[PDB]
């Protein structure tokens, strides 16, 4: 074993989870079967003893060589150490209920006898199970699938449980007495099952019950079948309205654009043209906005994501080879992000100069031809265009020639307002910029 | 030729190629649980699994024949969408749906058509038709009750089939959950054999339960996970239908906690009853005539090139109309059409009076004012849609004896909806266009000249 | 006359209108499938069917003559209505709801009511009344509750006529899933028919399905599909149900999600209990006395011309107490109340202590304060409401030997509500006024001549 | 004279110890009036118990006719306005209807029928009082809404078993199979029998389940359709209830899983290297894990001026007075010094400034341990722990500077730190009202410079 589990990018011990997790299931589905049905009877105690200390021996195994060697975090640093590991392990909440589930009960075996009641501390290692779900949330790709698995193992359970305290019932009540309770004829656990699934369910088509311990019986089943009924829907209706908010977002904010451009009348061109952009922008980013989303991100993990993207693409370029690199990262944390559709003009030869493009996923093509029609050179995705334009105030440069694009080209846009907007908190990297204008210009 | 995915022409194959999936699944499933229609129909299914096939060998063959979208451009190369395709695992499950397992029908004596079950694998074709329809369409909650009440139906169906094939497998008529004897002539038509199974599993799935009950194992077994599997398909259907009700009326929700949050604050600060009904009045009027959108939220996430479109297409033939914007640039047009910002007025309210403080032009759309006078209201001048006024109190020529106070008794008469320019959104707009800035300010000169 | 949709006279006949449209839905499916009503009460439901008639061709003169929307104003000329309301598809829907179909009477006999069912194409007048009731009434929840009850009575008494219709196709007494032999006294009362046909039929839509199992096959098949829209109509009515469950408590969620949020980062930063008690006073007081919403974030929607009418009329009656603003001008009022800003403050909190920058001038509304002496209970002048405090300290006029301090310590006995006016806010709204802003300054300084 | 205040914990406890015999009230009145042997067998039990409950009802006259309520922030205190302020209120008229002395036909009906007493049942409001004070009071609001949820439909299907068996007592016992059977036979005619059987039958009715003998008369028959449509309506708002419930207690954590698939999105997107991307999903992760997930700006954005001020100060005064620079300046100053103090979270790895960076931030450590390590990598100086602080000379931008505002040091994150940050920018938007501190912090930012290099 090693000194320290990580416990985060670790798979054996998840795979350790889930062997605490196959005993603590066990446990607690194994011990009502045995406490109430009569199948722990005396040449089968020895394979249930065998699985018993097998089960203890994990619970064990995971009290004294695993838990203590969990990694953890006090004070913002990781610790490593075997000795501190052991200390927060001692001194945390989840050794108390693993010393109390480990209490050894079973010694009342020689009193009492073999009873499965006496086990029924083991069912307190709860946070092992609690903590392979969260553990198996957090590492399954799509968690609503793990959600709907756990409403149903969860549903399973409640039925075996139902289905066990049935079996006490008719055993309370004498089996075969009244019609309500279970008869004696096949499988007394199929039987019971099917009772439980038919009260628990609400289904009804059962016998109906004689006596008062019946009834009662039968109308607190029912009562919790209801609500079990009632958790089930709601907790399919959270899943599903969870799994489906960003799509039914999009389509909401996409009919609030039609129902717009419908009210204003505006012809099914341009209706095409912000479908056609709506659809592409869903089949590629799958979100309306990123800066939406980047805006409620921190500033580090914002500098982060800006620097990872863009900022070897900005440092090919020559304009900003002299500047410095905090006036880098402002320019880089104020990009905008456009989505330029196939056969649009980004720059007309002869409009007005304001924007430095960066072209990523995308093909854009110069027409600069003599009829108009005639590429020069196709831009591909990383390239760096209209850089020039930056420096020059008021008129000061025309563009020179029509640039379209071929397909789906994604810019990345920068303004010149807020160039200047960033340059008035760096006056030497601004000394830098002008006097690149003066010498290009 | 190569097939845009994103066209008419793929979405019309998509239906007639899931027409014969839908086919395949229902029929296929009926027919390898029943015998009784397969021994009776058997050049019917003969011929429709012949066009299936047909069809399936144009699906491969036309799947092999789509474009995809590499960075931004249709791709058109042949080979390179014959490699998209062989590297994918679509092909796979196209090339084992397509296997002739037909030739079994020589060994088996055709009685047994479960052998053709390799041909359920292409639904993924199925249910991108199913989305695609759903993007298409403009009923997108009916088509989705529609879609959950033809899944349903397949789940019963299929259901149906699997209780009579247990049914037959166990014994017609041996027991009193299994289907009757069908040596008696009653139980022994294929129309009540079809529709009491599927009567059984209507009973069954959606956990009513007043079947006759299951007296053995296997049959206990079975109606424990038919009711388990029924549960939690149909509280995934309760939830579904929840889930698209409460996404429903999440617009008007949300506009009903606007109006009773304006009308708890304006309970909470005695505001008077006239200006109370003035603004329930206005709020109806909005949601009424489904203005409830406002514009800075729903071109908030456009770009600008969409925008201007939007804008120019709209608010260009009347800023062309005006004579202060008449000769100048078609980019300073597209920035001022982009600057402009929409206002909502009731009837009655007044627009600007005399010597109020003038730093915005109005443009007026689908609305009718009038510039009444100081104590009464008579109309002067009532301007239409397609008018405008304000240029000099945006300008501020220097020189002027206005003062920056627009002139007039301005109020509405209905409800309009006026596109305001403010001076900080032209002199902000203004910054790019030196000459063009220059030539407003001498035709505001030319206008005071003429204006003494 | 010309009618306006907005009235309370078209509300008025909206409920004049929706009265027979219901009464022909629910009573002409029930005499189409009954036959013993129509055979009993003949001239009741002659005389009901005209005045329905004569209602509504009422509706058709109504609608003729009803008022649209175009360019703001309401639209008074009859001819241009009249083309406007028999270009659409409801002129069509209201002449096929009146065509001359009560003729085949004198053919059939009068027996067959069901040849009145195109009166039932009338249903967007109802559908309208329903969602204006749901505009205009105080109970948005309990009438939406009304009308699922409504819907769900409608289908429930609409398959009960249909299942009694099925029965009367099929034989009376028959089977044991129809309804019993009529000849017999006790099921052949017309009372005792329509209970139990509505007791079938809820028994199968409400999905309890205690009823005697079909026969036959257009019984299984019709209990399938009743069966089905009875899982739908369960699907539906949870959905709606939960859907205003959620926007009943959407208000006290987001409150309660605001007071877990503030108390987790209390816990987290570590603060005082004293502060922490402080803070959870303070979020018991707004929630038990209603002031949940900020204002701000209230008047928000509203447009810019209701918002400076309602700033006017909740805060300039108390601000033209302030002695300083006596002789301003209206738009600098009208700014002067839009940049105000609203706050309140807890008991035992100071507002200003003696030595700190005076940046902010306080009027207060609704609360009372005390000037108390240097951190003592100890109080000099207890302020009341329309008094105002800081406007020594906030104009900075040269020759002040106090300096922007507030000179005096102000603690809140109770809880107050302060309007707190900024110094960059009054800059801010006297940059248009320059003129007004030195004459504030010149009665700045004849104050301060005044006092010091 | 003694006020009670209405928002105090006297006042909640009162709403307990009188929400206590309203809910007996409405239970057991109910029960008497429909079962009619509880009333001919525990007299003295409900003799007493009614007279406790009448009682209670004169004492809550008496509290709710001296409670205080809020007029100008002020409570007032004056017994005779807050006597006129209850004399003018609906409630003192529910209340003297409540207590209308009904035992004068209760007796002259002989002490049998509670049927009379049908006043008491008028505090529905005071119950409803109880429950939002409870709702807003106790810190566990889902598993109380469930509790009254389950509690309001216990009352609704008890009000429904006493209905039925009033039903069947006005019918006939046994005359019909619908109806309670006959209570000659002992086994069939004992009191827990009756109330247990007709609590089924209307739990079976309520929740839509139906074992129940099908009616045979018309009443029945419309009697078990009304009952139907309710307990259909009673499954729906049950099932809403709970769903509404599963939401509001998951929507955390689904409001945290749909950011944290929009940043996957985002990165699956825009091709970010698989080592950022598990420092970013860690980094949320441990954020989550250690709740502080929310922006704090968006936490604090509904609290006023003043409790955030006061909220600023509680945290941020005692460390930012230990700063050297702020060590003598105006308390003003340092309140909105810690006003304008904005947090950002560090991940390990990361550079906090380099060497030659613009200087614009002050950051001062909280719960992390930085380092300051040279250009080539880890090679540590001076391990920076908990409390310290940096970057207050570059700022504070010293004219003739040596230095010139750069930072002369690589600074990384060994652990996870939350450092608070102090712009430049917020300095000079502080330092616009206290220019004599101005100079002071100029002149203590070039006492430094000139004992350390110039
Ligand atoms: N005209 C032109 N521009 C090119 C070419 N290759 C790269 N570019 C850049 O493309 C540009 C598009 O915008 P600009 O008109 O400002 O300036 C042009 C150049 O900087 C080329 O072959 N021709
Ligand atoms: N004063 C005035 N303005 C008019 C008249 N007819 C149209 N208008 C426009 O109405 C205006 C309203 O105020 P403005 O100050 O903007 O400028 C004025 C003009 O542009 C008219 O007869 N007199
Ligand atoms: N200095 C002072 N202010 C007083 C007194 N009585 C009432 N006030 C108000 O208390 C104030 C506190 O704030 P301001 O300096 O703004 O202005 C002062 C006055 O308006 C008094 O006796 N002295
Ligand atoms: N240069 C330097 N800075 C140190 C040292 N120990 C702590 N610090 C702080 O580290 C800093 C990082 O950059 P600063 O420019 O703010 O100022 C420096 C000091 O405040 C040290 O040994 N050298
Ligand atoms: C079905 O009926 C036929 C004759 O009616 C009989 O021979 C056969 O045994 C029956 N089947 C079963 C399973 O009993
Ligand atoms: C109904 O009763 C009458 C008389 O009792 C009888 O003539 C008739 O045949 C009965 N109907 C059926 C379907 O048996
Ligand atoms: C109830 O039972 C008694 C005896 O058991 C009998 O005399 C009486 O008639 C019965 N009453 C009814 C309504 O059946």
């Amino acid at each position: 074993l090693p000194n320290s589990i990580d416990s985060y990018t670790d798979r054996l011990y998840l795979l350790w989870l889930l062997l605490v997790t196959l005993a603590y299931n066990w446990n607690c589905c194994f011990i009502p079967l045995r406490l109430v049905f009569p199948y722990q009877t005396a040449d089968n105690i020895h394979y249930w003893l065998i699985a018993d200390i097998i089960c203890d021996i994990i619970y064990l195994y995971d009290m004294l060589f695993i838990q203590p060697r969990l990694q953890f975090v006090r004070g913002g640093d990781i610790i490593v150490d075997s000795n501190e590991l052991r200390k927060h392990y001692r001194t945390s909440t989840k050794f108390q209920l693993d010393v109390a589930s480990i209490i050894p009960f079973d010694i009342c075996y020689l009193f009492f006898g073999f009873n499965p009641m006496f086990r029924a501390n083991r069912m307190l290692k709860y946070t092992s199970f609690f903590e392979f779900n969260h553990h198996l949330e957090s590492i399954m790709d799509k968690a609503y699938i793990y959600r709907v698995i756990r409403t149903t193992g969860y549903l399973l359970f409640i039925l075996h449980i139902n289905a066990c305290v049935y079996y006490w019932a008719s055993n309370y009540e004498g089996i075969g007495t009244t019609r309500w309770v279970y008869d004696g004829e096949g499988n007394e656990y199929l039987r019971c099952y099917y009772w439980a699934v038919r009260t628990l369910i609400t289904i009804g088509g059962l016998p109906e019950p004689q006596t008062l311990f019946e009834i009662v019986f039968q109308l607190l089943n029912f009562f919790s079948g209801v609500f079990v009924f009632s958790s089930l829907i709601g907790q399919m209706r959270d899943v599903i309205g969870a799994a489906t908010a960003n799509q039914n977002y999009f389509r909401a904010c996409m009919d609030d654009t039609i129902a717009y451009m419908n009210n204003y009348s505006i012809p099914k061109l341009v209706q095409k043209r912000v479908r056609t952009w709506y659809e592409y922008t869903w089949d590629s980013q799958r979100m309306l906005d990123e800066s939406d989303l980047l805006k409620t991100l921190p500033t580090t993990v914002q500098l982060a994501l800006a620097i990872d993207v863009n900022f070897s693409i900005i440092s090919k370029v020559d304009l900003f080879k002299g500047c410095d690199t905090q006036m880098i990262y402002d320019m880089l944390l104020r990009l905008k992000s456009v989505l330029y559709l196939p056969g649009d003009f980004v720059c007309k030869k002869g409009e007005i100069g304001k924007e430095m493009y960066i072209i990523k996923h995308g093909e854009v093509q110069v027409l600069g031809g003599p009829d108009g029609t005639k590429v020069l050179v196709t831009l591909k995705a990383g390239s760096v265009f209209g850089e020039i334009s930056l420096l020059a105030a008021g008129g000061g440069n025309r563009r020179t020639a029509n640039v379209v694009a071929h397909g789906f080209a994604n810019l990345l846009t920068l303004d010149k307002k807020t160039l200047q907007e960033i340059l008035v908190h760096y006056p030497d990297s601004e000394r830098i910029l002008m006097k690149k204008a003066r010498v290009l210009l | 030729i190569v097939v845009d995915p994103s066209s008419n022409l793929y979405y019309r194959w998509l239906t007639a190629i899931a027409l014969p999936v839908f086919y395949n699944w229902y029929l296929l499933i009926c027919r390898a649980c029943f015998d009784e229609l397969q021994s009776e129909y058997l050049m019917l299914w003969l011929v429709l699994d012949y066009s299936a096939d047909v069809l399936y060998v144009l699906d491969v063959l036309v799947r092999a024949r789509t474009g995809f979208l590499e960075q931004g451009l249709m791709v058109s190369d042949t080979n390179r969408l014959w490699q998209h395709y062989k590297t994918t695992t679509q092909f796979k499950l196209d090339v084992l749906s397509l296997v002739p397992t037909d030739l079994a029908y020589l060994k088996v004596g055709t009685n047994y058509p479960e052998v053709r079950f390799n041909r359920l694998l292409k639904f993924s074709r199925l249910f991108e038709f199913f989305d695609r329809t759903e993007t298409r369409t403009n009923y997108p909650n009916m088509f989705r009750i529609g879609n959950l009440v033809l899944y349903i139906l397949i789940i019963i169906h299929w259901n149906a089939c699997i209780y009579f094939a247990i049914s037959k497998f166990i014994g017609f008529g041996t027991d009193s959950w299994v289907y009757p004897n069908i040596s008696i002539p009653e139980h022994g038509r294929l129309s009540r054999k079809y529709i009491y199974s599927l009567y059984w599993s209507t009973l069954t799935l959606t956990t009513i339960g007043e079947t006759p009950p299951p007296v053995k194992d296997e049959e206990y077994l079975f109606v424990v996970v038919d009711f388990l599997v029924g549960v939690l398909i149909f509280a995934t259907i309760v939830g579904n239908v929840g889930s698209m009700i409460s996404n429903m009326n999440a617009s008007r929700a949300e506009f009903q906690a606007k109006i009773d949050s304006i009308k708890q604050y304006m309970q909470f600060r005695k505001v008077t009853k006239d200006l109370e009904t003035r603004v329930i009045r206005w709020f109806d009027y909005l949601w009424a005539n489904k203005k409830t959108v406002d514009e800075k939220e729903v071109l908030k996430s456009l770009p600008d090139k969409l925008k201007a479109e939007i804008a120019i297409n709209v608010h260009l033939d009347t800023l062309k109309k005006v004579r202060i914007f008449q000769d100048c640039e078609a980019g300073l047009l597209v920035e001022l059409v982009l600057k402009l910002r929409p206002t909502v007025f009731s009837p009655g309210d007044y627009i600007c009076k005399k010597g109020d403080i003038g730093k915005e032009m109005y443009i007026i759309n689908e609305g009718k004012l009038a510039v009444v006078a100081d104590d009464g209201v008579t109309q002067f001048v009532v301007l239409s849609d397609g008018s405008y006024f304000g240029e000099i109190s945006i300008l501020n020529i220097k020189g002027s004896k206005s003062g920056n106070r627009r002139t007039a008794n301005i109020r509405s008469i209905g409800y309009s909806d006026l596109f305001c320019l403010s001076k900080d959104d032209l002199m902000e707009a203004l910054t790019e266009y030196p000459e063009a800035k220059k030539a407003l300010e001498e035709k505001g000169r030319q206008i005071l000249m003429k204006d003494n």
